[PDB]
RNA sequence: UUAAUUGCGAUAACGAACGAGACCUUAACCUACUAAAUAGUGGUGCUAGCAUUUGCUGGUUAUCCACUUCUUAGAGGGACUAUCGGUUUCAAGCCGAUGGAAGUUUGAGGCAAUAACAGGUCUGUGAUGCCCUUAGACGUUCUGGGCCGCACGCGCGCUACACUGACGGAGCCAGCGAGUCUAACCUUGGCCGAGAGGUCUUGGUAAUCUUGUGAAACUCCGUCGUGCUGGGGAUAGAGCAUUGUAAUUAUUGCUCUUCAACGAGGAAUUCCUAGUAAGCGCAAGUCAUCAGCUUGCGUUGAUUACGUCCCUGCCCUUUGUACACAC
C-alpha cells in the first residue's frame, strides 16, 4: 500500500480536494501545474506555502489538487490552504511528529489561514434592503 | 431484480423510524440492500407579505415546507416485497416501489 | 513528464495554435466572416480581421481538449458576455451560433473534433496528438 | 454579555447546594455529571448551568 | 404521474379543503380536526368530533353522504376514501372544539361575559395549564371592544407557544 | 526605477512625512459653532497619510494621460522627499495651519 | 438654462499623431538620460498621442536602448541602459 | 514604423459625401462622422475597400478615397449582407438603399411628411412633438426647448 | 349564447383565479395551489407551510 | 453590571406570571457512527496522446473490487466566554492573553409583553352589520378604448459623466431555486440563420435532464487616447422574428442607421461597523409576452468607530405644570 492522504481546502464556497502521495515532488491542480493558475499575484499567494516552508520538503511529495465552486481568489485561497494542510497531513502520518510540529508552527506564524479554514459567512440579506445590513432609502418629502 | 422503495416525506422523525424498521426487518430477513440513501432536503419557500392591503412598513415572511427523500434499493422476492409495503405504514411517510 | 496543454499557459498557446491554423489555411473559413460580431453582445467585430477565426478556433479545441464534450449551447454561453442594453443593466448573451458551430464543423472535417454519443462534439485522437504536439514545440522553442 | 440569568443561576445554586460532595472543579465532568443527574430540556442550557456550577465551586473553594 | 413537490402541495390543500369543509358542514356537530392516512388504494378519514354519533347520522346516512360527496368533489373511485368518524379525546383540552361552543352560545344569546367564563372555567377545570378568551367586536355599543377572559397563565414567544398553545 | 532606493523605505517615508500632526475638532462654543486645535494621534496619521496619499493619486490620475499606478509613484516620491507640491503633502500643511491659526 | 460651468478656454492641448523626421531624429537621441519611460511620459513630454507613444516604445525596445521592466499591459515601464 | 511627410497629400481635412471629415484620427471613426454610417458600417467599408483599418485618415489616396465613396454609395454591389443598410425594402420602390449624409436627412424628412400627410397618430405624434414610441410623458421629457 | 362568453381566457388573470376565493389578484402558482397570497396566509400552516426564518 | 425589572444586592415586603432570556430554524467544526451504479474517491478491463524508465493528461456502466476525505442526510458531539493575568461595596461582571472551527448572550433570523391607534384594508375572502341599486340595474357578459394621456412639482430607482476606462479576442469560477396530466414546462444535441429566432427525436415529474446553469464583475494580450472622444446611448427611420385571437398610442428581441443632456452635482438628505458597505451578476415572484421592481443567492471585497449625548429620538428616576380631545 502506497502511502497517501486525502484533505481538502475550504473558503466562502472554494472546496480544494488534495491527493497527497510519496511520489517525484510535484503539485498539480486540475491536471496543471501550481504555476499555471494565472493571476500572476494570487500565483504567488498559493506559491507562498511552498516556498515558506523550503522545497526541501516536497522533495517526494506529489500532490493533485480538484478544485470546486467559488471565485477566482476563493479557489486560490483554497488550493493554498489544501497544498499547506495535505503536507501537514502528510507529515503527521508518516514524518516525525517533531517535524511536523515545527513545519505547521512556521506555517502558523507566516499566516494562521493555511491550515484553519475561514469562519466569515455570508450574513443573509433581509427584507427591506439590498443586502444583510443596507436599506433602501427613507423618504418623508 | 433490484427494487427500490423511495421514501418522500416531510416529517423528519417519522420517516427516520420508518426508515430504521425497514433496514433492521431487511437485516432480519437476510436481503442484499445499499443504506437509505437520503437526498439532500427540498424547501419549498413562498415569500408573502403579510398585510393583505399595501400599507405599513414593507415586511415579509417566507413559509418553508421541507420535503425530506429517501430511496433504499432491495432484492427480495415479490412477497416480501409486498409483505415489506404492507409492514411498517407511518401516516406522513409516503412509499413508492419501483426497479431499478 | 510529458507535455500538455495542462502544462502550457493559455493565451500564449492558444495564439500559437492560432498562428499555425493561420499559416496552414486549410480550415475551410466559411466566407461570411469580416461580417459579424461573433454575438449579438458584442457592439463590433472582431479587431484582427483577416484572422481571428484561427483564433476562435483554436480556443474551441483547447476548450474540447480540457473538457469531454462541449455542444453549440455551451460555446455560445461561454464566449457569450455582458451586453450594454443602454440605460437598462447588465446581462449575459449568449455568443454567435452559427460562428461557434462553423468552427465546429470546420474542425470536424479537419478531424481535431468528432460527434460524440449523447450528442455534443468530443476530442478526436488526432486533435489530440496535434495539440500536444503544439504544447510540445511551444516548449521546446520558448525554454 | 456573558450575565447568567435567574433560572441558571438559581438552578446552580440549587445544585451547588443539594450536591456540592459529588461534584468538582472540572467544568467537563461537571456537565458529564450534570447530564445524568439533571435533566435539562437543552444542551446549551445544561452547558451553561455545568459552566456557572464550575464557577460557583470555584468561589466557594477559597471563602 | 406528478411531481415530489406539487405532490406534497396537493396533499396539503387537499387537507386543507377537507378540513374547511368539515369545519363548515359538521359545526354543530363539534367538529375539531381530521387526519388523513395513505394506504394503497385506501385513503382513511378521521373526522374528530364531539357528537360522533350525530356526525355518524342515522343509520350512517350522514357518513354516506360524506364520503360520497367528498368522493365525487375530489374525483376519486367510489369506495377508495373511507371516512371514520371518532369521539375527540379531551373536548376540553380542544380549543376549535371550545372557540365552536362559545360561538354556539353567542348564538343562542347567552351573555358574552357569562359565556367566555363559562369556557375558561371548563378548559381549566380540564387540565389545561392556561386558557385566554378574546371577544371583539360591537358589546351592547357602537364602539367596538375586546375583552380578555383569562385563567392560569400562557405564552407567547419562542417554539412552546408554537407547539403548548392551541389557538 | 526612479529614485532607486527601497520601494518601502519611500513609501514609508512618505507616510510618516504626510502624517497631519495637529488638527482640528468642531466645538459648540455657544451661538456660532467655532473650532478647536487639537494633536495626539499616531494611528489617525497613518490613517489620514494613507487616505491622503490615495485620494491625491485619485485626483491627478482622474481624466489624465497619467496611470493611476505612476501619478501614485509621483505622489509618494514628492511626500517621502518632501516637496509640498504633493497633494497628500499640501493638504497636511494646510491642515497645520488651520490648526496652529485657531489654536 | 445653464450649463453648470462658466465656458472658460480649457488647456486643449496639440498633441500630434503624426511624426516628422525633425520628431524622429528629436526622439532617438533624447530617449535616453530618462530615468523613467512610459506612454504618458512619452506623451506629456513630446506633446504627440498615445499610440504615437505606444508605437515608438515598441520600435525602441526593438532597437535596444532601454530595457523593460514589465510586460503588463496598460502599463508599461522601461528605463534607459547606460 | 513608418514616417509620413506632412505634405497636401496628407491633409488633416478633407471633403467627402459632400461634409467635412477630419484626419488626425483612425480612418474608419473618421468615416464615421459621415451622417448615415455608424461603427459598424464604417469598418465594413474599409474592410472592403481593402484600406488598413489602423491607417490614419489623414494619410490616403484619391483612389482609396474614391473606391471608400463608391463603396458607401453603392453597397449590395460590393457583396453587402443587404442587412447592413439602414433602408430596407423602401416604401417607395422596395429596393434596399443605405443612405448618405444628405440623403439620410431628405428620407427622414421624406417619410416625417408621409405619416403627417397621412395622418398617421406616429406623423400627428412627430408634428407636435410630442414621444411617438409610446413612452410615459407624464415625467421625463420636460426639456423639450 | 355564443357571443355571451366568446372571448378567450386562455391565459393571465382572466383565466388564473384563486381555488378558495375566486380572486385574479395575489395568486401563487409556485408548485400549483392557486391560493390567494391572503387565503395562503391563513391556510398555510394546514397546508404544510411553516415559518421558521 | 448586562443587550436586557439581565443579574449582584439593598430592602414593608414575600411569593409568583407574562415580556427578555431560555426557545426554534439557518451558517460555521467533525479525516468520530450509519451509509450511498441520483455524489465524489484508487490499480486497472478497454482505448487515446507526449511518453515506454519504472510517468503525466483524458473517455467508458453493468467491466472488477475497497472508501466515505470531499458531496448528502440522519443521530450526535462541540462552546459553557474554556484556562491564565488585571480590576471591582475585593459580587454580579468587565477588560486583556493562549488555545479553539467558532469567545461583539458565535453571526442572522423566526417567535415575541400589558395597553392602545377611531393607523391600513368593507378593491382578498360566500368575513360581515347598516345604507344604496336591483331588469334599458351599480349584477354579468361582448366589442372598443382608459388606467400609459403632459405645461409642471415630488419619491424609489436604472444608466452615466470615463483610460483604476471603453472596445476586440483569450481563461475559468459559483450559490439560491424552478420545471409538462384530460394540459404541454425546463429544454441538451444535429442542422438553417449575421442576429433575434426556426426546424427532429431520444433528456428530465427530476442530488439522476436542463445543469459543472462554463453568470458577471474579473484576470492576459492587443486597438483607443484626454477629443462629449471608440465615453453615454437617450430620441428617432428602415427591416427581420417571436408571444399572443389581437401589439397601432412602437409587448419584447435582433440588424443597420440616428449619436441628445451629462465634464462627478446647491440648499438639503439616505443607508451602513464585517465577509458588512459598495461593485457584479444569477435564480424565484407576478409571468402567453413584458424587470430598469422585489424575495433570496453567491463572486470581488475598501474606508473609518470600538465612542458620545452635540442634532434626532428612546428607557429609567427626580422635578415643575393652569396640560388630560394630553405641547
Amino acid at each position: 500500500a502506497v502511502p497517501s492522504v486525502q484533505t481538502f481546502g475550504k473558503k466562502k464556497s472554494a472546496t480544494a480536494v488534495a491527493h497527497v502521495k510519496a511520489g517525484k515532488g510535484l503539485i498539480k491542480v486540475n491536471g496543471s501545474p501550481i504555476t499555471l493558475v494565472e493571476p500572476e499575484i494570487l500565483r504567488f499567494k498559493v506559491y507562498e506555502p511552498l516556498l515558506l516552508v523550503g522545497l526541501d520538503k516536497f522533495s517526494n511529495i506529489d500532490i493533485r489538487v480538484r478544485v470546486t465552486g467559488g471565485g477566482h481568489v476563493s479557489q486560490v485561497y483554497a488550493i493554498r490552504q489544501a497544498i499547506a494542510k495535505g503536507l501537514v497531513a502528510y507529515h503527521q502520518k508518516y514524518v516525525d511528529e517533531q517535524s511536523k510540529n515545527e513545519l505547521k508552527k512556521a506555517f502558523t506564524s507566516y499566516d494562521r489561514t493555511l491550515l484553519i479554514a475561514d469562519s466569515r459567512r455570508p450574513e443573509p440579506k433581509k427584507f427591506g434592503g439590498k443586502g444583510a445590513r443596507s436599506r433602501f432609502q427613507k423618504s418623508y418629502r | 431484480i433490484k427494487i427500490r422503495i423511495t421514501l418522500t416525506s416531510t416529517k423528519v422523525k417519522q420517516l427516520e423510524n420508518v426508515s430504521s424498521n425497514i433496514v433492521k426487518n431487511a437485516e432480519q430477513h437476510n436481503l442484499v440492500k445499499k443504506g437509505p440513501v437520503r437526498l439532500p432536503t427540498k424547501v419549498l419557500k413562498i415569500s408573502t407579505r403579510k398585510t393583505p392591503n399595501g400599507e405599513g412598513s414593507k415586511t415579509w415572511e417566507t413559509y418553508e415546507m421541507r420535503i425530506h427523500k429517501r430511496y433504499i434499493d432491495l432484492e427480495a422476492p415479490v412477497q416480501i416485497v409486498k409483505r415489506i409495503t404492507q409492514i411498517t405504514i407511518e401516516p406522513g411517510v409516503d412509499v413508492e416501489v419501483v426497479v431499478a | 513528464p510529458g507535455v500538455s496543454v495542462r502544462d502550457v499557459a493559455a493565451q500564449d498557446f492558444i495564439n500559437a495554435y492560432a498562428s499555425f491554423l493561420q499559416r496552414q489555411g486549410k480550415l475551410e473559413v466559411p466566407g461570411y466572416v469580416d461580417i459579424v460580431k461573433t454575438s449579438s453582445g458584442n457592439e463590433m467585430p472582431p479587431q484582427d480581421a483577416e484572422g481571428w477565426f484561427y483564433k476562435r478556433a483554436a480556443s474551441v479545441a483547447r476548450h474540447i481538449y480540457m473538457r469531454k464534450q462541449v455542444g453549440v449551447g455551451k460555446l455560445n454561453k461561454l464566449y457569450g458576455g455582458a451586453k450594454s442594453r443602454g440605460v437598462r443593466p447588465y446581462k449575459h448573451i449568449d455568443a454567435s451560433g452559427s460562428i461557434n458551430r462553423k468552427v465546429l464543423q470546420a474542425l470536424e472535417k479537419i478531424g481535431i473534433v468528432e460527434i460524440s454519443p449523447k450528442g455534443g462534439r468530443r476530442i478526436s485522437e488526432n486533435g489530440q496528438r496535434d495539440l500536444d504536439r503544439i504544447a510540445a514545440q511551444t516548449l521546446e522553442e520558448d525554454e | 454579555g456573558r450575565v447568567r440569568t435567574k433560572t441558571v443561576k438559581r438552578a446552580s445554586k440549587a445544585l451547588i447546594e443539594r450536591y456540592y460532595p459529588k461534584l468538582t472543579l472540572d467544568f467537563q465532568t461537571n456537565k458529564r455529571l450534570c447530564d445524568e443527574i439533571a435533566t435539562i430540556q437543552s444542551k446549551r442550557l445544561r452547558n451553561k448551568i455545568a459552566g456557572y456550577t464550575t464557577h460557583l465551586m470555584k468561589r466557594i473553594q477559597k471563602g | 404521474l406528478i411531481s415530489k413537490k406539487r405532490k406534497l402541495v396537493a396533499d396539503g390543500v387537499f387537507y386543507a379543503e377537507l378540513n374547511e369543509f368539515f369545519t363548515r358542514e359538521l359545526a354543530e356537530e363539534g367538529y375539531s380536526g381530521v387526519e388523513v392516512r395513505v394506504t394503497p388504494t385506501k385513503t382513511e378519514v378521521i373526522i374528530r368530533a364531539t357528537r360522533t354519533q350525530d356526525v355518524l347520522g342515522e343509520n350512517g346516512r350522514r357518513i354516506n353522504e360524506l364520503t360520497l360527496l367528498v368522493q365525487k368533489r375530489f374525483k376519486y373511485a367510489p369506495g377508495t376514501i373511507v371516512l371514520y368518524a371518532e369521539r375527540v379525546q379531551d373536548r376540553g383540552l380542544s380549543a376549535v372544539a371550545q372557540a365552536e361552543s362559545m360561538k354556539f352560545k353567542l348564538l343562542n344569546g347567552l351573555a358574552i361575559r357569562r359565556a367566555a367564563y363559562g369556557v375558561v372555567r371548563y378548559v381549566m377545570e380540564s387540565g389545561a395549564k392556561g386558557c385566554e378568551v378574546v371577544v371583539s367586536g360591537k358589546l351592547r355599543a357602537a364602539r367596538a371592544k375586546a375583552m380578555k377572559f383569562a385563567d392560569g397563565f400562557l405564552i407567547h414567544s419562542g417554539q412552546p407557544v408554537n407547539d403548548f398553545i392551541d389557538t | 526605477v526612479l529614485t532607486d532606493q527601497n520601494p518601502i523605505q519611500v513609501v514609508v517615508d512618505a507616510i510618516t512625512n504626510t502624517g497631519p500632526r495637529e488638527d482640528t475638532t468642531r466645538v459648540g462654543g455657544g451661538g456660532a459653532a467655532r473650532r478647536q486645535a487639537v494633536d495626539v494621534s499616531p494611528l489617525r496619521r497613518v490613517n489620514q497619510a494613507i487616505a491622503l496619499l490615495t485620494i491625491g493619486a485619485r485626483e491627478a490620475a482622474f481624466r489624465n494621460i497619467k496611470t493611476i499606478a505612476e501619478t501614485l509613484a509621483e505622489e509618494l516620491i514628492n511626500a517621502a522627499k518632501g516637496s509640498s507640491t504633493s497633494y497628500a503633502i499640501k493638504k497636511k500643511d494646510e491642515l497645520e495651519r488651520v490648526a496652529k491659526s485657531n489654536r | 438654462k445653464k450649463k453648470w460651468s462658466k465656458k472658460s478656454m480649457k488647456d486643449r492641448a496639440q498633441h500630434a499623431v503624426i511624426l516628422d523626421q525633425e520628431k524622429y531624429d528629436r526622439i532617438l537621441k533624447e530617449v535616453p538620460t530618462y530615468r523613467y519611460v512610459s506612454v504618458s511620459v512619452l506623451v506629456d513630454r513630446l506633446k504627440i498621442g498615445g499610440s504615437l507613444a505606444r508605437i515608438a516604445l515598441r520600435h525602441l525596445e526593438k532597437e535596444g536602448i532601454i530595457k523593460p521592466i514589465s510586460k503588463h499591459s496598460k502599463q508599461a515601464i522601461y528605463t534607459r541602459a547606460t | 514604423s513608418l514616417v509620413v511627410q506632412e505634405q497636401g497629400s496628407f491633409q488633416h481635412i478633407l471633403r467627402l459625401l459632400n461634409t467635412n471629415v477630419d484626419g488626425n484620427i483612425k480612418i474608419v471613426y473618421a468615416l464615421t462622422t459621415i451622417k448615415g454610417v455608424g461603427r459598424r458600417y464604417s469598418n465594413l467599408v474599409c474592410k472592403k475597400a481593402d484600406v488598413d483599418l489602423h491607417k490614419r485618415a489623414g494619410e490616403l489616396t484619391q483612389e482609396e478615397l474614391e473606391r471608400i465613396v463608391q463603396i458607401m454609395q453603392n453597397p449590395t454591389h460590393y457583396k453587402i449582407p443587404a442587412w447592413f443598410l439602414n433602408r430596407q425594402n423602401d416604401i417607395t420602390d422596395g429596393k434596399d438603399y443605405h443612405t448618405l449624409a444628405n440623403n439620410v436627412e431628405s428620407k427622414l424628412r421624406d417619410d416625417l411628411e408621409r405619416l403627417k400627410k397621412i395622418r398617421a397618430h406616429r406623423g400627428i405624434r412627430h408634428f407636435w412633438g410630442l414621444r411617438v414610441r409610446g413612452q410615459h410623458t407624464k415625467t421625463t421629457g420636460r426639456r423639450r426647448a | 349564447e355564443n357571443v355571451w362568453f366568446s372571448h378567450p381566457r386562455r391565459y393571465g388573470k382572466g383565466s388564473r383565479q384563486c381555488r378558495v376565493c375566486s380572486s385574479h389578484t395575489g395568486l401563487i402558482r409556485k408548485y400549483g395551489l392557486n391560493i390567494c397570497r391572503q387565503c395562503f396566509r391563513e391556510k398555510a400552516n394546514d397546508i404544510g407551510f411553516n415559518k421558521f426564518r
